[PDB]
DNA sequence: CATCCGTGAGTC
């Protein structure tokens, strides 16, 4: 609240690092960066607006900025949004798989809440995937990899 | 590759078998076949080694703390019952041989093998992907093996000496095949300093240039060199067309070349010349002489001298207190800083006192195992231990483990020991937890695109301005910028560009702007780029593991969380501070910050702080 | 396992248990070492594991008082004089008063030396007390240490993390073929053999009136005949060997109290719980390298490190609604080959040899009537062979197991043993293994120093000395100082003295290192037994002295130096090793880690039930377990392919696994995974 | 720069005798008298019990009535007897002792072209009404051959595989004599310590010891 | 410059990923090739009509997979994703 | 020596003279 | 199985393969056949020589390029074989601008230079050079203090004599699975001999030689052995 | 800012 959401991302890389600094642990601030990265991926509701946003609700800021992108051609009052920051425990709880967040804490209560919001599962995660025993929406199973055609080249030929 | 028993690997590829003993007719069908297997017919032994050509396995090592905890193997069947395992990926298993074991799993389908022998494979995994450092180096005996051959001593014999008198120059020799020749009849030691004529080795960068003006050094041109017959034996290893090192191999010193040689020369090249590096470590680990005796374990000359000394300025801390004029937070405060002062000077007594002979210390100072604090409990004195509150105890433990300990010291650091034991199995427990955590936050993280294109970064600090004037190299240098990739060319004073945008930056990268005076580049971080899902390549830069760019795909998320949890377990802050710290709680400390910059009104009273800020601008 | 192992187990000292406290509930103050547990506590000995702390073994000369305390021994001191009147002490009593350390030296009267002594306190609280101010003083040095723990020689040489290790690693001891008492000692290998019971005692004194390999007889003087038996290769609770043997020959006059006959780990009446082996210390070849140890082929020429492991297999037969279960020789589709090595009731022959997959008692039960596969009635018509009712039901030797069949116990409800309802006959076939050491077994001495062997090369390749003996065991150097347990190098130098012998120089008088030195020490024969008692025993100062004392050998010459180091010869290059060589003898136990059971492996076996995965463990020929853990590191690879293998058709797709096993034994390709059953069970329980 | 072909001398005791050879090259004698060493202690041809047999003993593990040991021990105790055959192929012997006393291997009855060299040696003391019937098969091999292979030749139940310890060397080691005087005056001397079981000399023990490396060296001069 | 690469470590995998965009993309590139080849060699007894045969020698007894990776090598392969 | 109670084999023994009690 | 012997090449060395020796035997042979082809293997070598324009080390020889180490070095890389033992005497004098090489040496009767091609001396105009060398027979290797006396005191140098025509020689010993027994052992052996004499011949000469050593044990019975 | 209930607390 104020320094803004950048200077919170820097200061916490190196306090966090200055730990593993201190008993000879070497971490490339890369890695800590992305978890911190996913800690400020969603603001909260000051104002609701025209919006179906719950005042006092924690949402994506791709949800925010795409739904105030809907409602602003739609001519209603788009939702005030303050940035917000999250313990990774949990923004994990707050992901968009119900499948995912009862796999990992707090089961009887993921469900209870689940199952009133008529929530639907898009199976596309890891942890979703694994589960469900898809191929996993990264490295050697995204589609991108995953169809490739090989042929011989015209040159190569039956002897 | 890796040894899997004859016996394992039969029943993991029995319908393998199965399938080539009814091809070969050695079975008639599929259910006799299965019938040869199980009575482990002499045949079978043949086809089974047909069988596993080239088909890669897993080994599992649990605790699995990061990713290199399960590797590929090619492999290699072998008499007993026991797995036999690389001396070198003991390192990213954690794995030592006081009875540990393994799990192993064999891929089928011909992605999952693709998958094993391309991405999984060891020999490919020889860097750290947490730091981007050798895992898979030299690490005990080889170490102190190598660290033997390349020392230089100063009156070994057969050394170089200059021509006087009647007598010629003595130690030079034409070749290595020739100083081989003389060690061998007993004239010239493998660690002294001589000069010698070289015909397959690269001169240093600096002396190349002086001896042929880099005209491109090649395979038969000579030059003299003035280093040890050991020194020449380990660079044949590098081996051609990388630069002779004449130094004393220490860790650090083959940690720096290893590095090297992930940068420049490719994959193939390091694990082999690592192997051989292996290979030379052992046999001269063995002809070392690096042995434990309790001569070699010596009790410090001063020992009783130096500690009556502050015994005596123990004595007159204790009478001070008897007058009661110190307090009793004070006194035991000041007891102390008394006998931590006396360790240390015990230490001093030993290092001086021990000849670089000594094997004891010839392994600590190598880097190859073991601490100097080590030495020090052992043949100086163990020192103060830990109460269980935690504090350290005012009687010190005088004796060292080699005179033997008195009764009531072993009492009470065997308290200390088991508390410890306690409090690293809490750690793990706890550090298991946090990596679950993390793993589950940034698991929608992966590598989608190839670039965001946005020119949006944030500024690291290269390095510190001297006050005399020149640099200092930032200490935050290694960790915060050397994997970065370039967000805006970096300018100096002039307006020549050192460094384009799209750019990863690298060893001499860095010194190209180290030299050219700038101390702030802007680079591309996961942060700033924004794409739809995930991230981009391009922001993140350059792999650990790879030395490359990351390709698109990789699960970065999930490595990251790895990366942070596996040494979790080296913590004293500490490990709460890094809990506290990813799950975003309003903090113990909670020291206040400034909410407008002004000049500071420092007001302080007895009973209590406080500060009040007048705004540099207006303000209230 | 061993005779120690159940003498410790007797002695422990649990937390845990109904009325006490759980794991999860103990915090870190229940654990660690309280001060009042000198002398009635160890605060060694305790597991490594979740229950560190909350288990221990009650210290050697504690007992119990009527009320559920501890008490201990201490000697009373009326006023700086020591008196043999002892009383024991409680915690709280204890604290009340003064005590002194058990090595404060003592006048022949028994009156102190030093005004101010080493006095325990309160609270954990230590000062020099004037002599005026002694209550009590301690009975024994190891007075706080327990049974298993006062077994480590130079105990105070080792950190207490090791020597934690060294203690608890000696109860994993195996019995050897026969056990030799160690060179070095500490004295309590003695009292702990007699009191494990695992030896025999004489009750009455008397003369040995018969002896043989089955029995001792012993006639006392009163005229009575007491009749000790021998345990012959019986099985322990965990397939160790108990086997005992006669000490005593045939008419040798015995005491009462005296050891007639010792078990499995004892050599005369003493815990035999290894072997002596010729050490070097240093690094070879790097067959050593982090922990791991090479052996001389010696020891598997000569059974040094060999062991017996006996199993006990068992089946019934019992009365099912098809009929009943009956054990017979005649099993459907078997040869005669097979079934060679039975006898006429289907029970295998003891002597017979038996190998994993063999038969060792047919059984048959009746199947169901269920209709017969008509691919398989057709196929029955064509040869005419018709089918019988009784399917095979037989008891085969598990993946693994082999050895002698060494006897047979069977129950018969027809012989009117007594059996539970709906048992008629039950077959016990008992089958000893004689397994040699060989790689991968765990071995250890008494200093926490562990590992498994890494190799096992010829006698010819290993590092001997000047007059050609061959060293047995090679251990690395580098993984000494850094466990702070050089108490192992000690036992190396004195374990040397004690092979070759000494003797004191007592020309020009008796030397003023040696001053202190017993007189019967003065002068040792080759192969001697020696003590060095926890807390006392042998300095540096005696050992360095006792090291230049070393007699030569037969030829006429000393073989190490007062270093107590010697010169080697490289087995393999010939050329002699440039430096001296720390070399002596040590002693190394066998641990009960065997890789002959640790092995295990399975392609396709049995499945859960209800989760349709498969089963866990070697006894159920279970596969690994594939955690949380480890699908964090394929993702982190990122090598789906692999990854959904693993948890699909590898693991629970009830139609997958079995068209993978059919597309492999084809030589096809693997088809594509299906759905796995796992999560359609979650699915309905959801529902 | 002297040459001289080289002597092999010998300075005698009963079990065990010193060679002497000289004069070597500098530095050669070391690993010269090794590979010597080598080819004793592992491929030296010996003679020992592969299988034996007792009246009511059916395997390793029990107990003869009225004997002492129990069938283990009595094993372990015939492992260090030591005897020597000429017939390659496998032979019989017996030892039948009954009532009170000792048992020996002097009760050993050897066949044709079989000796025992160690009478003396304690096999079971066999008390009172105590009857030991043997029967030892002894073959001719080399070096180390473990019992467990026997049993799956085709041998009766009745038979029980004992390890064989054909080796007959004891204990070999080596000194060098090296004259490092500067002049043309530099060469070594060896002495080979050769012990044996007394089952062969120490001679005849160097003997078949060169009769091999010979053999073995004779492919390097073979041309191609 | 470098020794003879042994075993699995043939064909050497700097020179693999050259003629590919990332390591993920090599993996399935080879294995559906490995595919095809395996295709081949059960069809081609009962089956016309099968993807083309080994572009390179077959080595005695060499795993469908050291085929694909070989002629990978070879340049003989065209590259689609 | 150092248990000299039962009948054993003789183990000599380092030491200061330990005549408490038996344990 | 009888072993086998095998040859991989190149034209001035080449490796040996030997398998499958009986297990243990690859060690019992390793480092034994090393030492034989390095030290038991005789030819000729320069023990001393004398320059004409010197009266001590340190300066270089007027006219010449190289020091007067450089040029001892290249002296002892020359390849020579002589027929007598006893010690001959060869001059090579050479003077003007060009180089020096071994073709230019003046060599006794029965007395062969193998490497006429080989660089010694760069020496400019008004470059004088007169050199006496003094050649003996031997074996192995010889230190150069040991050859303190034999030349005339008036510029007399004492050099490092590498009598032996085998240069350098390494060995690996790996295991070679014959039947079911995987202990067999296989020996490698890597040997680079001078222009003088083939590698394939200097083994030979080398196995020919440890055979009369091994006679001496094998002739007081000849008792028994198989293959 | 401090209590009461429910849920967490490394792997093989
Ligand atoms: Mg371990
Ligand atoms: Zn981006």
């Amino acid at each position: 609240r104020v320094q803004g959401p950048r200077e919170v991302q820097i200061h916490l890389v190196r306090e966090v690092q200055e730990v593993y600094r201190a008993q000879g642990v070497s971490i490339h601030d890369k890695h800590i960066e992305v978890i911190v990265r996913q800690m400020l991926r969603r603001v909260t509701i000051i104002d609701s607006g025209s919006t179906e946003f719950l005042p006092g609700s924690l949402i994506d800021r791709a949800e925010f900025e795409a739904e105030n992108r809907r409602v602003v051609a739609e001519g209603g009052e788009p939702a005030a949004g303050r940035p917000v920051l999250m313990g990774i425990t949990k923004a994990s709880l707050a992901t968009d798989s119900w499948l995912s967040a009862a796999s990992f804490q707090e089961t009887t209560r993921v469900l209870t809440d689940a199952a009133i919001n008529c929530r639907s599962d898009k199976l596309n995660g890891l942890k979703e995937n694994v589960i469900i025993g898809k191929l996993i929406p990264a490295g050697t199973g995204i589609n991108r990899y995953r169809n490739i055609a090989v042929q011989p080249t015209e040159e190569a030929r039956a002897a | 590759q890796c040894g899997l028993p004859k016996l394992m690997a039969l029943e993991l590829f029995k319908p393998f078998v199965m399938k080539r003993l009814v091809d070969l007719n050695h079975a008639q069908n599929i259910k006799s076949a299965k019938r040869m297997v199980e009575r482990q017919r002499p045949q079978v032994w043949d086809v089974l080694e047909e069988v596993i050509a080239e088909h890669p396995v897993l080994l599992n090592r649990a605790p699995t703390l990061h990713r290199l905890g399960i590797q590929a193997f090619e492999p290699m069947l072998v008499e007993g019952k026991a797995i036999q395992l690389h001396p070198l990926v003991c390192e990213a298993f954690n794995a030592d041989f006081d009875g540990d074991q393994m799990a192993v799993h064999l891929p089928l389908s011909a992605e999952a093998q693709a998958e094993a022998r391309i991405l999984m494979l060891s020999s490919n995994n020889i860097l750290s992907p947490a730091s981007g450092r050798p895992l898979a180096m030299p690490r005990l005996d080889m170490v102190t093996g190598l660290y033997y051959l390349t020392t230089e001593v100063p009156g070994d014999t057969g050394e170089y000496q200059p021509a006087s008198g009647d007598h010629p120059e003595t130690g030079v020799y034409s070749s290595p095949a020739e100083a081989i020749m003389a060690a061998d009849r007993g004239v010239l030691s493998v660690r002294a300093k001589i000069k010698v004529r070289l015909t397959q080795l690269r001169p240093p960068v600096e002396i190349e240039a002086e001896l042929f003006g880099h005209s491109g050094w090649q395979p038969g041109d000579a030059w003299m060199a003035e280093t040890t017959l050991g020194r020449v034996m380990f660079n044949e290893l590098l081996p051609l067309g990388y630069p002779f090192v004449n130094k004393q191999m220490h860790k650090k010193v083959q940690a720096a070349i290893i590095n090297d040689l992930a940068e420049r020369y490719p994959m193939i090249v390091v694990a082999q010349t690592v192997d051989k590096l292996k290979d030379a470590g052992f046999y001269w680990a063995t002809r070392s002489g690096v042995t434990v005796s309790m001569a070699d374990v010596l009790v410090p000359p001063r020992k009783k001298e130096i500690l009556d000394h502050y015994e005596e300025r123990a004595d007159k801390v204790e009478k001070q207190f008897q007058r009661g004029a110190l307090n009793h937070d004070e006194r035991n405060e000041a007891l102390v800083e008394i006998w931590k002062e006396a360790t240390d000077e015990v230490g001093q007594a030993l290092r001086e006192h021990y000849p670089d002979d000594n094997p004891i210390i010839t392994i600590v100072d190598s880097g190859a195992t073991g601490n100097f604090t080590q030495t020090r409990t052992l043949a100086g004195m163990k020192g103060l231990v830990t109460n269980p509150k935690g504090e350290f105890i005012p009687r010190p433990v005088k004796s060292s483990f080699r005179e033997g300990l008195t009764v009531l010291e072993y009492f009470i650091n065997t308290h200390g020991a088991r508390k410890g034991l306690a409090d690293t199995a809490l750690r793990t427990a706890d550090s298991g937890y946090l990596t679950r955590r993390l793993v589950d936050v940034s698991q929608d993280v992966i590598v989608r695109e190839h670039d965001c294109q946005t020119e949006r970064g944030i500024v690291v600090e290269l390095a510190e301005r001297a006050p005399d004037g020149t640099l200092i190299r930032d200490p935050y240098i290694e960790t915060s910028a050397y994997a970065r990739t370039l967000g805006t060319d970096a300018v100096d004073e002039a307006g020549n560009v050192i460094v384009e945008r799209g750019q990863d930056l690298g060893d001499p990268e860095i010194d190209a702007l180290l030299a050219a005076g700038i101390t702030q580049v802007k680079v591309r971080s996961v942060l700033t780029c924004a794409t739809s899902t995930g991230v981009c390549a391009t922001c993140y830069g350059r792999s650990m593991a790879t030395g490359k760019l990351v390709d698109i795909g990789e699960a970065v998320g999930i490595v990251a969380a790895q990366s942070i949890g596996e040494p979790g377990t080296q913590l004293t802050g500490g490990l709460p501070r890094v809990q506290e710290l990813f799950e975003a709680r309003v903090p113990r400390g909670k020291a206040p910050i400034a909410d407008v910059t002004g000049r500071v009104r420092l007001e302080d009273g007895e009973r209590f702080y406080k500060i009040t800020i007048v705004p540099d601008d207006g303000g209230e | 396992n061993n005779p120690l192992s159940g003498l410790t187990h007797k002695r422990r000292l649990s937390a845990l248990g109904p009325g006490g406290l759980s794991r999860e509930r103990a915090g870190l103050e229940v654990r660690d070492v309280h001060p009042s547990h000198y002398g009635r506590m160890c605060p060694i000995e305790t597991p490594e594991g979740p229950n560190i702390g909350l288990i221990g073994s009650l210290s050697v000369y504690a007992r119990v008082n009527p009320f559920g305390f501890i008490e201990t021994p201490y000697r009373k001191v009326v006023d700086g004089v020591v008196s043999d009147e002892i009383v024991y002490l409680t915690a709280d009593e204890e604290d009340r008063h003064v005590v002194a350390q058990a090595n404060s030296p003592i006048d022949a009267d028994g009156r102190f030396v030093e005004p101010r002594v080493l006095v325990r306190r309160k609270a954990g609280e230590v000062e020099y007390v004037p002599s005026s101010e002694v209550d009590y003083m301690d009975v024994s040095p190891r007075q706080m240490v327990s049974v298993a723990t006062a077994m480590i020689p130079f105990l105070e040489h080792d950190d207490a993390n090791r020597a934690l290790m060294g203690a608890n690693m000696q109860r994993q001891a195996v019995p050897l073929v026969r056990s030799e008492a160690p060179l070095v000692g500490t004295g309590m290998e003695l009292r702990a053999a007699i009191d494990a019971g695992d030896v025999v005692v004489a009750e009455e004194s008397g003369v040995i009136e018969e002896v043989s390999a089955d029995y001792i007889t012993v006639m006392h003087d009163n005229g009575t005949r007491r009749t000790y038996r021998m345990r012959k290769f019986a099985r322990s609770n965990h397939g160790t060997c108990a086997n005992q043997c006669p000490i005593v020959d045939a008419g040798d006059r015995v005491e009462a109290g005296q050891v007639i006959a010792d078990g499995p780990c004892t050599d005369d009446g003493e815990m035999a719980l290894g072997k002596n082996l010729l050490v070097a210390i240093m690094p070879w070849e790097g067959h050593n390298y982090e922990d791991a140890i090479i052996l001389s082929n010696r020891l598997v020429e000569e059974d040094v490190l060999t062991s017996i492991h006996i199993e006990e297999h068992e089946i019934d037969a019992r009365d099912t609604k098809l009929g009943a279960e009956e054990i017979t020789r005649d099993i459907p589709n078997i040869s005669d080959e097979v079934l060679a090595d039975l006898d006429e009731r289907g029970i295998v022959r003891i002597g017979a040899e038996v190998r994993d997959g063999d038969i060792l008692v047919g059984k048959v039960t009746p199947k169901g009537e269920t209709e017969l596969t008509p691919e398989e009635r057709l196929l029955r018509a064509i040869f005419g062979e018709k089918a019988r009712e009784v399917r095979d039901t037989s008891l085969k030797v598990p993946h693994g197991e082999s050895g002698k069949v060494i006897g047979i116990r069977v129950f018969s409800r027809e012989d009117e043993d007594e059996l539970p309802a709906g048992v008629n006959e039950l077959v016990r076939v008992y089958v000893a293994q004689k397994r040699k050491i060989s790689d991968g077994d765990k071995l250890a001495g008494r200093h926490g120093n562990k590992g498994v062997i890494g190799k096992i090369l010829p006698v010819e390749d290993m590092p001997f000395l000047a007059d050609g003996t061959p060293v047995d065991i090679i251990l690395n150097t580098h993984g000494v100082p850094r466990r702070m347990n050089i108490g192992q190098i000690l036992e190396t130098h004195l374990g040397w003295c004690a092979h070759s012998g000494w003797k004191v120089d007592a020309a020009k008088g008796v030397p003023d290192w040696a001053a202190r030195l017993p007189d019967e020490l003065l002068e040792a024969q080759p192969n001697a037994i020696v003590s060095t008692p926890v807390f006392d025993g042998a300095q540096e100062a005696e050992l360095q002295g006792l090291l230049s004392c070393t007699l030569p050998n037969r030829d006429g010459d000393v073989l190490v130096d007062a270093d107590g180091k010697a010169m080697l010869f490289d087995g393999r290059s010939g050329e002699p090793f440039p430096y001296p060589v720390t070399v002596g003898y040590m002693y190394i136990m066998k641990l009960h880690h065997l890789v002959d059971d640790k092995i295990h492996a399975r392609s396709t076996g049995p499945y859960s039930m209800i989760t349709q995965q498969p089963l866990g463990g070697k006894a159920q020929f279970g596969g690994q377990r594939f955690g949380e853990m480890e699908c964090w590191a394929m993702q982190a690879y990122g090598a789906a392919y692999t990854l959904q293998e693993l948890l699909t058709i590898k693991s629970d797709d009830t139609v997958g696994r079995v068209k993978v096993y059919e597309a492999i034994v084809k030589g096809e390709n693997i088809p594509e995974p299906g759905i796995p059953e796992s999560f359609k069970v979650l699915l309905k329980e959801l529902q | 720069i002297s040459q001289r072909p080289t002597l092999s001398e010998d300075v005698l005791t009963d079990n065990r005798s010193q060679f002497v050879i000289e004069p070597l090259e500098p530095g050669f004698g070391y690993t010269l008298g090794n590979s010597l060493r080598r080819t004793l202690l592992s491929s030296i041809p010996g003679a020992a019990v592969t299988s034996i047999r007792i009246d009511g003993v059916l395997h390793e593990f029990t107990t003869v009535p009225g004997v002492k040991e129990d069938v283990t021990e009595i094993i372990l105790n015939l492992k260090s007897l030591v005897v020597s055959s000429e017939e390659d192929e496998p032979v019989t012997m017996y030892l039948r002792k009954q009532g009170p006393g000792e048992v020996t291997a002097g009760d050993i009855v050897p066949p044709a072209g079989v000796t025992v060299h160690n009478p003396g040696m304690h096999i079971a003391t066999l008390n009172d009404k105590g009857k030991l019937e043997v029967e030892l098969v002894v073959e001719r091999g080399r070096g180390y051959v473990p019992a467990v292979q026997n049993r799956a030749s085709g041998a009766e139940i009745g038979r029980i595989p004992v390890d064989s310890i054909y080796s007959p060397v004891l204990k070999v080691t080596y000194k060098v004599d090296a004259t490092r005087v500067e002049q043309r005056t530099d060469f070594d001397k060896l002495i080979l310590d050769v012990e044996t079981k007394n089952s062969i000399s120490p001679r005849d023990a160097l003997a078949s010891a060169g009769k091999t490396l010979v053999e073995l060296f004779g492919l390097a001069r073979e041309l191609n | 410059g470098y020794d003879t690469p042994l075993g699995i470590t043939n064909p050497p995998i700097d020179e693999l990923l050259d003629r590919v965009s990332s390591k993920y993309a090599l993996v399935i590139y080879a294995a559906k090739r490995a595919r095809q080849i395996n295709d081949y060699y059960n069809q081609l007894g009962e089956g016309i009509l099968e993807y083309v045969g080994p572009l390179v020698e077959p080595g005695l007894q060499e795993k469908p997979l050291s085929i694909a990776l070989r002629e990978i090598h070879a340049d003989l392969l065209e590259h689609t994703e | 020596s150092n248990n000299s109670v039962p009948g054993a084999p003789n183990r000599v023994s380092f030491a200061k003279l330990r005549e408490p009690l038996e344990v």
